[PDB]
Protein backbone atom coordinates (compact mmCIF):
# COMPACT_ATOMS: atom_id res chain seq x y z
CA UNK A 1 0.00 0.00 0.00
CA UNK A 2 2.53 2.92 0.95
CA UNK A 3 6.01 2.38 1.36
CA UNK A 4 7.72 -0.03 4.47
CA UNK A 5 9.10 2.56 7.10
CA UNK A 6 12.07 0.26 7.98
CA UNK A 7 13.49 -2.85 5.50
CA UNK A 8 12.37 -5.80 7.16
CA UNK A 9 14.97 -8.19 7.15
CA UNK A 10 17.51 -5.73 8.26
CA UNK A 11 15.57 -2.29 9.75
CA UNK A 12 16.85 0.15 8.16
CA UNK A 13 15.04 2.99 7.06
CA UNK A 14 13.71 2.98 3.77
CA UNK A 15 10.80 5.10 4.33
CA UNK A 16 12.27 8.14 3.70
CA UNK A 17 13.40 7.30 -0.09
CA UNK A 18 10.32 6.91 -1.80
CA UNK A 19 10.32 10.18 -3.44
CA UNK A 20 14.21 10.40 -3.59
CA UNK A 21 13.93 7.68 -5.99
CA UNK A 22 10.77 8.42 -7.96
CA UNK A 23 12.67 12.28 -8.26
CA UNK A 24 16.16 10.02 -9.26
CA UNK A 25 14.24 7.68 -11.75
CA UNK A 26 11.97 10.49 -13.35
CA UNK A 27 15.69 12.18 -14.03
CA UNK A 28 17.07 8.99 -16.39
CA UNK A 29 18.70 6.83 -13.87
CA UNK A 30 18.47 2.96 -14.02
CA UNK A 31 17.31 1.63 -10.75
CA UNK A 32 20.67 0.08 -10.21
CA UNK A 33 21.93 3.76 -10.52
CA UNK A 34 19.09 4.95 -8.56
CA UNK A 35 18.97 2.63 -5.67
CA UNK A 36 23.35 3.42 -5.91
CA UNK A 37 23.02 6.65 -5.29
CA UNK A 38 20.44 6.28 -2.21
CA UNK A 39 22.75 4.21 -0.25
CA UNK A 40 20.84 0.82 -0.23
CA UNK A 41 23.73 -0.93 -0.27
CA UNK A 42 22.59 -5.01 0.53
CA UNK A 43 20.19 -6.43 -1.76
CA UNK A 44 17.68 -6.85 1.18
CA UNK A 45 17.14 -3.13 1.24
CA UNK A 46 16.81 -2.85 -2.43
CA UNK A 47 14.59 -5.24 -2.94
CA UNK A 48 12.47 -2.82 -0.76
CA UNK A 49 12.24 -0.27 -2.56
CA UNK A 50 12.74 -1.92 -6.71
CA UNK A 51 10.02 -4.16 -6.28
CA UNK A 52 7.14 -1.59 -4.17
CA UNK A 53 3.95 -1.05 -5.67
CA UNK A 54 2.25 2.08 -4.45
CA UNK A 55 -1.58 1.04 -4.05
CA UNK A 56 -2.31 4.44 -1.46
CA UNK A 57 -2.36 6.26 -4.79
CA UNK A 58 -5.09 4.04 -6.34
CA UNK A 59 -7.22 3.72 -3.00
CA UNK A 60 -6.82 7.51 -2.67
CA UNK A 61 -9.43 7.98 -6.26
CA UNK A 62 -12.68 6.94 -4.70
CA UNK A 63 -15.08 9.52 -3.39
CA UNK A 64 -14.17 10.42 0.19
CA UNK B 1 -47.77 -34.89 -79.69
CA UNK B 2 -46.79 -35.20 -75.91
CA UNK B 3 -43.51 -35.98 -74.68
CA UNK B 4 -42.19 -39.10 -74.61
CA UNK B 5 -38.92 -40.89 -73.29
CA UNK B 6 -35.17 -40.00 -75.68
CA UNK B 7 -32.16 -41.90 -75.82
CA UNK B 8 -30.04 -41.93 -72.47
CA UNK B 9 -27.19 -40.21 -72.02
CA UNK B 10 -23.55 -41.17 -73.36
CA UNK B 11 -22.25 -38.69 -70.95
CA UNK B 12 -22.09 -36.57 -67.80
CA UNK B 13 -20.62 -33.05 -67.21
CA UNK B 14 -20.15 -31.76 -63.98
CA UNK B 15 -18.52 -28.19 -63.12
CA UNK B 16 -17.45 -27.07 -60.21
CA UNK B 17 -15.16 -23.46 -59.79
CA UNK B 18 -11.75 -24.09 -58.37
CA UNK B 19 -8.63 -22.04 -57.47
CA UNK B 20 -4.86 -22.99 -57.29
CA UNK B 21 -1.94 -23.99 -54.76
CA UNK B 22 0.67 -21.20 -54.06
CA UNK B 23 4.58 -21.75 -53.47
CA UNK B 24 5.51 -23.36 -50.27
CA UNK B 25 7.04 -20.71 -47.84
CA UNK B 26 5.86 -21.77 -44.47
CA UNK B 27 7.02 -17.76 -42.92
CA UNK B 28 6.20 -19.41 -39.04
CA UNK B 29 6.54 -16.02 -36.78
CA UNK B 30 7.21 -12.35 -37.78
CA UNK B 31 9.80 -12.14 -34.72
CA UNK B 32 10.21 -16.13 -34.61
CA UNK B 33 11.32 -19.00 -32.36
CA UNK B 34 11.60 -18.08 -28.60
CA UNK B 35 14.22 -15.19 -27.58
CA UNK B 36 16.73 -16.38 -25.63
CA UNK B 37 16.80 -13.81 -21.89
CA UNK B 38 20.35 -12.83 -21.61
CA UNK B 39 22.72 -10.58 -19.84
CA UNK B 40 22.66 -6.58 -19.51
CA UNK B 41 26.19 -5.47 -21.09
CA UNK B 42 29.00 -4.40 -18.27
CA UNK B 43 26.51 -4.60 -15.36
CA UNK B 44 29.13 -3.66 -12.85
CA UNK B 45 29.01 -4.78 -9.38
CA UNK B 46 26.33 -3.09 -7.08
CA UNK B 47 27.36 -4.24 -3.84
CA UNK B 48 31.10 -4.01 -1.84
CA UNK B 49 32.39 -5.51 1.73
CA UNK B 50 33.47 -3.65 4.59
CA UNK B 51 36.61 -2.47 5.56
ZN1 LIG C 1 18.06 -4.10 4.67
Amino acid sequence: MIIPVRCFTCGKIVGNKWEAYLGLLQAEYTEGDALDALGLKRYCCRRMLLAHVDLIEKLLNYAP
Amino acid sequence: GGLTCASAPQGTLRILEGPQQSLSGSPLQPIPASPPPQIPPGLRPRFCAFG
